RNA sequence: UGCACUGCGUAG
RNA sequence: CUACGCAGUG
């Protein structure tokens, strides 16, 4: 009883924690361009989150997908903001090339900003 | 025999890394995990030797 | 020189290769060289693939390249003949469209019409009132439907007026209802298959009409693009506040599902929180390259990986069995067991392998007929839905999954639930879909491989709901003895010998065979799976109505088939397959399993010649078996039980969820009147997707030596009080491996050790009486260290060191 | 740190 | 029979 009414109160506050963590502004667009309202779940991150995450297993598909400052992705502008190693340290851009590539510990988490 | 101590010992010192924090730096990591099981699976007793040499070194590094 | 045929005639009938401007081969070539694959014998296959350009004869020197985990190559290989089917079935409309105009009836082979899609057939055609022609497509499409999503057909339809050239049809990002597009790529390319489609499974008529639905839709919805599929989610206010919850579901088999108690208690706070809309929608956008699997959103900052520790070493039992004289040089008995560790990309890495899974579609008339003939090994038992107070819970420490492993494990959610609760959540689930998460851990256990393997985490409402669902059977299953299925047999007492005695009942000439399944939990099609969860269902005739037993599909689809996957704090969306940790994994296996050998031992009687056999039951049989799956539509009960009682006498299984021992007819077999091995190869080509390799199938001509391979375990015929007996042994490098490695170090050393060594000391006490020295002489090494332990420590506990209770263990009196 | 089956050991 | 722990199998 104590511990079902502890459990109600932890969803309830993680549910009102990831409310505040949400956006109302390009949800509410995309609900009043729908017809019916419904919508695919997979989209929703896809056009309103704010910040992207990219796991580059080498530096091949490095230059191939994110080589510059700025690239494209999902129709979409993204800057870079930070790009960390898999030991959780502050990879710098110029690092980044083929001839420090064996230097670094792959894979490359880069999160970037939608501009 | 020598095969079968050889992999015991590589296990161990594959444990001893690990509870040494090895598994922090991830390249390191790797490099270990993959000269351990390489050893485990390996059926030529001078690789295998050769093999727990290389990480008992990397071992001494530090 | 022999061409493929498909004949139908009093006299014979089946799809076999007879002794009998156009092209040099026809369809039904390649159909039967696609659903009839043999390495050592792919010259027409590998003639076609050369003819039209698919490949060059160079591809042909490479090993291995028909198999598809090993060169997923071929997949595009044969792609590159997509198109051409397509156009075919294009073709093929036109001329039954010409019929029709010219009141013609007759029936299409896939042997009038050569690779160029050009009809040159006009025998059987009987004029009739014009415009009244009716042909006959049932065996055409068919059997040339297992062909069109290995080829992958209709690519094209992806692009703009259907040109592969010009450019990606841009579907609107928010669509999600692909209904007007199915019906119209239905009625361009199947027209004249007269029975009714749905594109939505909630319309199906009844079980049947629910695979023919979803066997279409598999096709179609290669087409649509994937972000379209997935939970469907809808923004509400609830108590002044908004929030984003899931309102229905786009499955690539069972099309749209809208929940029927939409609205805008801990019952809703358990179906919040198990549903992912909240978890994706404010999560990051993620892009991981690391697999070709969907990326859906990252819910932590930092990604995350996952290393699996190096096992321990036990010194005091490796130092006592060298002292003995074990792990000599050159000894037969070796350290082939060991903890591998891995690194911090295993994980994901594993996940990677998913990638074998592809959109399957079967034949649909043979998946019927296959499905009715499986139905009847599942008679003797029962089934239905009980209640929350009947439910038994094995353990009530293990996971509640994500986001429930947060808060607590499986025991906190059972206690806060009352019995009220969770039986309006299970009438909640009859009437609405409950997407839910899984996620993927790494397992921490013995293998004589070094890959990694990961099992499937489901949450706590899921397990919940189908415990509910499918306890009764399940438990029904596992307390039965002297079945086909063999969950819940001990081996011990001498239940290894009455299973074997039950397999060789009644064999004219008995041989032993045993396969494997390659990838089986990864590469095993949607369809089957979707047919074993409804053969499971059937048994909910009286307690369940049809739009409850399709909402309760559409849940475990929607939580097993293509859930969302957590894997190191990001989601994915599962391609397909099986998840292990279902309520339902080991009997859905074994659905799977016994749906295979029907449908190899179908495949092995139709593909032979059937004048050349000399039987006039066996031809009635093949003449009849035809029939039924080609010509008519109703279930024949009479046929079906004829056709279980041949495979029962000339083929008999024993099923343990993959493990398949089956004793088979001699003479049937070497004539093709039962399955062989290579029927069960080409199966599991054309319907599993996946190439079986010889090697790990295994054939033993006799009886006496016993299966080669049964769960891990060797055979031996044994003398026990003046009566043979079959007794089963492990390997002893695995025992070895056990003894001398352990998980943890809580259980280096101490009391616990008595436990562990008795029980492997009991598993391992048959080897004493096999013909080698040192696999005896195994169990008196475990004998003599619980010995020395139990001295270490310091009259029951005699009984460890002494033999007689490993004796009391493998005889019959319990 | 999953779903099932089987067999053991300790308390009642 | 129930509670706990262990081992093997898929
Ligand atoms: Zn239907
Ligand atoms: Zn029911």
């Amino acid at each position: 009883e104590d511990k079902r009414a502890k459990v109600t109160s932890a969803m309830q506050t993680m549910l009102f924690t990831m409310l505040r963590k949400l956006d109302n502004d390009a949800l509410n667009n995309i609900i009043n361009n729908a017809r019916d309202g419904c919508v695919p779940l997979n989209i929703i991150p896809l056009t309103t989150a704010a910040k992207l995450m990219v796991v580059i297993p080498d530096y091949n598909t490095y230059k191939n997908t994110c080589d510059g400052t700025t690239f494209t992705y999902a129709s979409a502008l993204w800057e870079i903001q930070q790009v960390v190693d898999a030991d959780s340290k502050i990879v710098q851009l110029s690092e980044i090339s083929m001839d420090n590539s064996p230097n670094l510990a792959w894979p490359l988490i880069v999160t970037a900003l939608r501009a | 025999s020598k095969m079968s101590d050889v992999k015991c010992t590589s296990v161990v010192l594959l444990s001893v890394l690990q509870q040494l924090r090895v598994e922090s730096s991830s390249k390191l990591w790797a490099q270990c995990v993959q000269l351990h099981n390489d050893i485990l699976l390996a059926k030529d007793t001078t690789e295998a030797f050769e093999k727990m040499v290389s990480l008992l070194s990397v071992l001494l590094s530090m | 020189v022999y061409r493929a045929f498909d004949i139908y005639n009093d006299k014979v009938a089946g799809f076999a290769k007879f002794l009998k401007r156009l092209t040099k081969y026809t369809m039904a070539d390649l159909v039967y060289a696609l659903r009839h694959f043999d390495e050592g014998n792919c010259d027409t296959l590998k003639e076609i693939l050369v003819t039209y350009n698919c490949c060059d004869d160079d591809y042909f020197n490479k090993k291995d390249w028909y198999d598809f985990v090993e060169n997923p190559d071929i997949l595009r290989v044969y792609a590159n003949l997509g198109e051409r089917v397509r156009q075919a079935l294009l073709k093929t409309v036109q001329f039954c469209d010409a019929m029709r105009n010219a009141g013609i009836v007759g029936v299409l082979t896939l042997d009038n019409q050569d690779l160029n899609g050009n009809w040159y057939d006009f025998g059987d055609f009987i004029q009739t009132t014009p415009g009244s022609g009716v042909p006959v497509v049932d065996s055409y499409y068919s059997l040339l439907m297992p062909i069109l999503t290995l080829t992958r057909a209709l690519t094209a339809e992806s692009h703009v007026d259907t040109d592969l050239t010009k450019p990606y049809i841009k579907w609107d990002l928010l669509k999600y209802d692909f209904t007007e597009e199915r019906l119209k790529l239905f009625d361009r390319y199947f027209k004249y298959w007269d029975q009714t489609y749905h594109p939505n499974c909630v319309n199906c008529l009844d079980d049947r009409c629910i695979l023919h639905c979803a066997n279409f839709n598999v096709l179609f919805s290669t087409v649509f693009p994937p972000t379209s599929f997935g939970p469907l989610v809808r923004k509400i206010f609830v108590d002044g506040v908004p929030f984003v919850v899931s309102t229905g579901y786009h499955f690539r088999e069972l099309g749209v599902v809208h929940n029927q108690d939409v609205n805008l208690s801990f019952k809703e706070l358990l179906v919040y929180a198990a549903d992912p809309a909240m978890h994706a929608a404010s999560g990051n956008l993620l892009l991981d390259k690391r697999t070709t699997c969907f990326s859906v959103a990252a819910l932590t900052n930092n990604v995350a990986f996952q290393t699996v520790k190096p096992g321990n070493f036990n010194k005091d039992f490796y130092d006592f069995a060298v002292s003995k004289g074990f792990f000599k040089e050159g000894s037969s008995v070796e350290l082939k067991h060991f903890f591998f560790a891995q690194d911090g990309n295993a994980a994901i890495s594993d996940y990677d392998y998913y990638r074998y899974n592809l959109p399957t579609m079967c034949d649909i008339r043979q998946l019927l007929f296959v499905v009715e003939v499986v139905d009847k090994y599942f008679d003797c038992y029962d089934g239905g839905c009980i209640n929350a107070n009947q439910v038994i819970v094995n353990n009530l420490d293990k996971s509640a999954g994500f986001p429930f492993n947060k808060w607590g494990k499986a025991r906190l959610y059972y206690d806060s639930m009352s019995y009220e609760d969770q039986d309006a959540l299970f009438a909640y689930t009859k009437r609405n879909v409950i997407p839910t998460i899984t996620q993927m851990n790494l397992k921490y256990a013995i293998s004589a491989k070094n890959r990694a393997r990961t099992v499937a985490g489901v949450s706590i409402c899921s397990t919940m709901t189908n415990r509910q669902f499918h306890q009764k059977l399940l438990k029904s299953i596992a307390a039965t003895r002297g079945a086909t299925v063999v969950i819940g047999t001990s081996k011990f007492y001498g239940g290894w010998h009455n299973m074997l005695k039950t397999v060789y009942s009644d064999v004219e000439n008995p041989h032993l065979m045993g396969w494997d399944y390659p990838k089986c939990d990864r590469a095993m099609p949607n369809m089957l799976r979707i047919m074993a969860s409804l053969v499971l269902a059937r048994k909910h005739t009286t307690c369940c109505s049809l739009s409850h037993r399709f909402y309760r599909l559409a849940n475990e689809c929607a939580q097993v088939l293509s859930e969302m996957v957590m894997c190191g704090g990001s989601l994915y969306v599962k391609p397909g397959g099986t998840s292990s940790g279902d309520a339902t994994t080991a009997y859905a296996n074994s659905v799977f399993n016994i749906c295979q050998a029907v449908t190899a031992n179908v495949n092995a009687l139709l593909s032979t010649d059937g004048n050349k056999i000399a039987d006039k039951y066996v031809r009635n049989l093949q003449h009849r078996l035809y029939e039924c799956l080609y010509r008519n539509r109703d279930v024949d009960t009479d046929f079906v039980n004829e056709f279980y009682a041949y495979l029962r006498k000339h083929f008999s299984m024993m099923i343990l969820s993959d493990d398949a021992v089956v004793c088979f007819n001699s003479t049937y077999a070497s004539q093709g009147l039962v399955a062989s091995i290579k029927n069960f190869k080409s199966v599991l080509y054309y319907q599993n997707n996946v190439f079986m390799s010889e090697a790990k199938c295994w054939t033993e001509t006799d009886l006496t030596k016993g299966p080669h391979e049964f769960c891990s375990q060797h055979t031996m015929l044994v003398k026990q009080g003046d009566d043979y007996v079959y007794l089963p042994y492990p390997d002893p490098s695995r025992i070895l491996g056990a003894g001398c490695f352990v998980d943890d170090i809580v259980k280096t050393d101490g009391t616990l050790m008595i436990e562990r060594f008795v029980s492997l000391a009991i598993d391992a006490y048959p080897l004493t009486k096999h013909p080698n020295q040192e696999y005896a002489d195994v169990f008196h090494l475990y004998l003599q260290y619980i010995r020395k332990l139990h001295d270490e420590l310091t009259d029951n506990t005699s009984r460890y060191w002494e033999p007689e209770f490993y004796e009391a263990m493998y005889t019959p009196h319990t």
